[PDB]
Order: structure tokens, then C-alpha cells, then sequence
């Protein structure tokens, strides 16, 4: 209305931000997923919306076939990847993607084709004004203010380390690893359920993670906290089902987290967060470096476990040389950092002059991706 | 005039500052360029970098253009259908920095480097643009 309005959408394997640029908070966050109706046998009928999605297919549910169409950043299905876009505009903010610009998000090393899909839909189907594709982890470093640093962007499906020099993501050492939320829940239950505490799956695999992120925090020492821990009380945290008793959790609070730093813990051979990061690091142009190791910024649900900030402090100054400042940033806002980020970018007349035009797209198709977007 | 007239073409827009055709075909030279800048000033060895065998080194340590250090971003030179590698200068203190896209051809190496504030993409289209247009014509 009362301006040229471009929109963000950062698109999360779980949760999509969708909202308008220039705002404190995604105006609209619902899930990813599409519903396509169903009951078998073959019917009498269905009715309408040959497939539901959002918030309303999530209630849905038991009648509808509900499908997640993103996996590990990474888009599974066009169909119904378009379906969540089109309720996004259509349904969410209610605007006609016609008239808007729009910045759409991606994931660290989207291969090549899903990104000229991305770009010709955007363009051909619903006839985007002009658009922009960047890699989520960028956009959080600029929601923390920096232009030159290392995202460790840790959500729930995976985590990668992106070293950015002035705004560009550099591919050749970004690194990832396949330890996330997910992870966490599932060594959670595993160790909850040794005091037979069992919540497994009954509506229960919800308990564990709520746990987790309600009582988990990360220890600065682990040996040390497990001695205090076993020396016990201001560490045995109580928990309340929904139905039911007050359970404790104690040497499990400071245990799961840990797996990140200790992969083994979860049976895994992997480097953990820590080392990752380091390795990231090591992959750049010496003369970066330095500034990589005094940036090193949080992103992502995973990164929320208190504790997390001094024991990657700590844990990378033991791997690296002296001679630079380790500055792990972990800004406050970390769950909503990516879509901030976007805010901020598709705020500037800058974006003008950084785009994909409707021409450029006629003129040369969605190879125009791997020429503008980087 | 000759190849100074796909340079005068370049730099028409405000948003480079800097231009130059070179041949690397066994005998590296600068076929033309912005006059008193930095590309004028590409060496054989450096062109040799740039065309090199490996394609992994210059991560590490990175690579001067005209004596100018430059932090690779991306590289796909020797890959077919993108045919680009982009750099960032690399400043000291404060210094601006400028995105700098080199793209091969048959015959030519197109290299292009925006102003203050001009987006890689837009650089990289643009010099892309422009090595399409040689390499059609067996360039
Ligand atoms: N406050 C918190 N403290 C600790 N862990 C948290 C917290 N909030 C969320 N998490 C966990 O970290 C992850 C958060 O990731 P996020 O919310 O970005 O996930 P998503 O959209 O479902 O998926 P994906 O990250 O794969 O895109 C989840 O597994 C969640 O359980
Ligand atoms: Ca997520």
C-alpha cells in the first residue's frame, strides 16, 4: 500500500518465517507441512482443497495425509513445496506475491538444480516481482551487525559451520555435520528412560524434548560437573508430566548437551561442535582467519543450551594458535537470528541493486541464480 | 577501437572501475585494459595461478592480480556452463574491498571489478555477459 513492501520468507526443514521486511519478528510462523486428504478403501467422496497445509492441515491430521516437503534445509518436493508458498502469500499475509519483491532463504551448499527450480517458480508460477536467494547462516551474521565472521547454525535436522568474508558465504570450507536437535531428544530418551522414566512414544517423545529444552544447559567441565553431580542436589532438577508425577532428572541435565562436543557419546565417529568450527576455519585464507576466530557466532534452537557459549570459548582456544582473540557471539535472539537477517538485508535500497529482475529472468531463465546470487 | 572497445563497453556503467581482456593461451598478455589500474598489471605467473591445475591452494594462501592479494569465493573457471571464479580484494584496516569475477573463454580471461558497493552478483552477471559474447565468436 503506502510502499514498494518486500517480503521475507525463511524457510526452516520445520517451522517457515514468513513476514514482511522491516519487522522485529516473522509475522506469521507455522509449519511445514501439506496435508493431502485421505481414508482409503476408495469413497464416497472428499471434498474440497485437494490438499491442506500450515497451521489448519495440522489439526486436520487424522484425515489427511500430512508430508514434509523439506529435509535437512533441503527441498524433497516441488508439489507440495509450492503449496506451503502459495498459502505463505495467499493465505498468511494475504498478499499477492504480484506485487512484492521477495528474499527467499536457503540452506549451506543447496545443490544447484534446487536452486533454478527455486528461481523459476518464484518467477514463472507466481510471477515475483523480483527476488533473491540467500543462505541462512549470511543473514544471521548480519542480524548480530557483521559482514565478515562464522556462523554455527544448529536447528534440528543438522549443523553447518559457515565462514563468511564480507557477506559471502565461502563454500569451500563450509562444513556439516549430522548431529542437531533431533540427536539430543533421542540420547535424552535414551538415558530418561534408564530410571525406567519411559516416555518413548505415546505422545511422549514430546516430554523428553521439552525437557530438553526447558532443564538441559551445558557444563563448563564435564568430568568436573559428573563428580559434583554424583556429590549431588543443586543440579537434581524435578520435572511434571501432563498426567501424573513430578519425575528428576540430575546427571541427564548437563549429559545430552554434551554429546555435541562428544559425538561418541552417541555412537558416532565425528569431530563434535567445537573442532568443526575449528576445522571450518582452518579451510580459509590465512588472512581471514583471525577475524573468523573473534566471530564466531550462534544461530539456530540447538545453540540455546546455556552453557554453550564458554565451552566453545574454551574448547576452541585449546585447538588454535594464540595468537588470535576466540569471541564466540551468541546473540540473545538466536532462534529468529535468520529471518532478522533477511529483515534487515530486504529493508536497504541496496536490495534494489542486488537483484533478479523479472527481465533478467526472461532473458536468461533460472540459470541466472548461479550468476547473481553470489 | 580493437579489444579496447569491449573495455570502453565495460566500464560505461559507474560500476566498475576496472577492466582487462588477457590471453592465456601459452603466452599470457594483457590485451587491454583500464589504463593506470591494477589488472594492466597481471603477470604471467599470476595468470598461471588463476588457469592453474589445482584448484585448492589458493583457499589457503590466496592469489595477487596486479600485485593485489585477493580472497577466492567461489570458484568454477575450468567448469563448464559457469566458466566464473569470484574474488574480494583484500584491504588492510578500514580499507574498502571490491568484488573482482574473472571468466575464461576459449581463447580469453575477462576480468571485471565493481566500485564501492557493487554486489558480486552483479559484477559476475555482467563480466559473464561479456565472456558469452567472445566466446561465440571463438574468443
Ligand atoms: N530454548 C531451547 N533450548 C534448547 N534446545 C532448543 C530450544 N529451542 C529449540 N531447541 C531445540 O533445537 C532445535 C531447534 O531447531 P529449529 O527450531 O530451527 O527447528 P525446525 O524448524 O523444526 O527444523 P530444521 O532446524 O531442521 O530447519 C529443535 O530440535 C528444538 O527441540
Ligand atoms: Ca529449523
Amino acid at each position: 500500500d503506502d510502499d514498494i513492501a518486500a517480503l521475507v520468507v525463511d524457510n526452516g526443514s520445520g517451522m517457515c518465517k514468513a513476514g514482511f521486511a522491516g519487522d522485529d519478528a516473522p509475522r506469521a510462523v507455522f509449519p511445514s507441512i501439506v496435508g493431502r486428504p485421505r481414508h482409503q478403501g476408495v469413497m464416497v467422496g472428499m471434498g474440497q482443497k485437494d490438499s491442506y497445509v500450515g497451521d489448519e492441515a495440522q489439526s486436520k491430521r487424522g484425515i489427511l495425509t500430512l508430508k514434509y516437503p523439506i529435509e535437512h534445509g533441503i527441498v524433497t518436493n516441488w508439489d507440495d513445496m509450492e503449496k506451503i508458498w502459495h498459502h505463505t502469500f495467499y493465505n498468511e499475509l494475504r498478499v499477492a506475491p504480484e506485487e512484492h519483491p521477495v528474499l527467499l532463504t536457503e540452506a549451506p551448499l543447496n545443490p544447484k538444480a534446487n536452486r533454478e527450480k527455486m528461481t523459476q517458480i518464484m518467477f514463472e508460477t507466481f510471477n515475483t516481482p523480483a527476488m533473491y536467494v540467500a543462505i541462512q547462516a549470511v543473514l544471521s551474521l548480519y542480524a548480530s551487525g557483521r559482514t565478515t565472521g562464522i556462523v554455527m547454525d544448529s536447528g534440528d535436522g543438522v549443523t553447518h559451520t559457515v565462514p563468511i568474508y564480507e557477506g559471502y558465504a565461502l563454500p569451500h570450507a563450509i562444513l556439516r555435520l549430522d548431529l542437531a536437535g533431533r540427536d539430543l531428544t533421542d540420547y535424552l530418551m535414551k538415558i530418561l528412560t534408564e530410571r525406567g522414566y519411559s516416555f518413548t512414544t505415546t505422545a511422549e517423545r514430546e516430554i523428553v524434548r521439552d525437557i530438553k529444552e526447558k532443564l538441559c544447559y551445558v557444563a563448563l567441565d564435564f568430568e568436573q560437573e559428573m563428580a559434583t553431580a554424583a556429590s549431588s542436589s543443586s543440579l537434581e532438577k524435578s520435572y511434571e508430566l501432563p498426567d501424573g508425577q513430578v519425575i528428576t532428572i540430575g546427571n541427564e541435565r548437563f549429559r545430552c548437551p554434551e554429546a555435541l562436543f562428544q559425538p561418541s557419546f552417541l555412537g558416532m565417529e565425528s569431530c563434535g561442535i567445537h573442532e568443526t568450527t575449528f576445522n571450518s576455519i582452518m579451510k580459509c585464507d590465512v588472512d581471514i582467519r583471525k577475524d573468523l576466530y573473534a566471530n564466531t557466532v550462534l544461530s539456530g534452537g540447538t545453540t540455546m543450551y546455556p552453557g554453550i557459549a564458554d565451552r566453545m570459548q574454551k574448547e576452541i582456544t585449546a585447538l588454535a594458535p594464540s595468537t588470535m582473540k576466540i569471541k564466540i557471539i551468541a546473540p540473545p535472539e538466536r532462534k529468529y537470528s535468520v529471518w532478522i537477517g533477511g529483515s534487515i538485508l530486504a529493508s536497504l535500497s541496496t536490495f534494489q541493486q542486488m537483484w533478479i529482475s523479472k527481465q533478467e529472468y526472461d532473458e536468461s531463465g533460472p540459470s541466472i541464480v548461479h550468476r547473481k546470487c553470489f | 577501437a580493437g579489444w579496447n572497445a569491449y573495455i570502453d563497453n565495460l566500464m560505461a556503467d559507474g560500476t566498475c572501475q576496472d577492466a582487462a581482456i588477457v590471453g592465456y593461451k601459452d603466452s599470457p598478455s594483457v590485451w587491454a585494459a583500464v589504463p593506470g589500474k591494477t589488472f594492466v598489471n597481471i603477470t604471467p605467473a599470476e595468470v598461471g595461478i588463476l588457469v592453474g591445475k589445482d584448484r585448492s591452494s589458493f583457499f589457503v594462501n590466496g592469489l595477487t592480480l596486479g600485485g593485489q592479494k585477493c580472497s577466492v569465493i567461489r570458484d568454477s573457471l575450468l567448469q563448464d556452463g559457469e566458466f566464473t571464479m569470484d574474488l574480494r580484494t583484500k584491504s588492510t584496516g578500514g580499507a574498502p574491498t571490491f568484488n573482482i569475477t574473472v571468466t575464461m573463454t576459449a581463447k580469453t580471461l575477462v576480468l571485471l571489478m565493481g566500485k564501492e558497493g557493487v554486489h558480486g552478483g552483479m559484477i559476475n552477471k555482467k563480466c559473464y555477459e561479456m565472456a558469452s559474447h567472445l566466446r561465440r565468436s571463438q574468443y
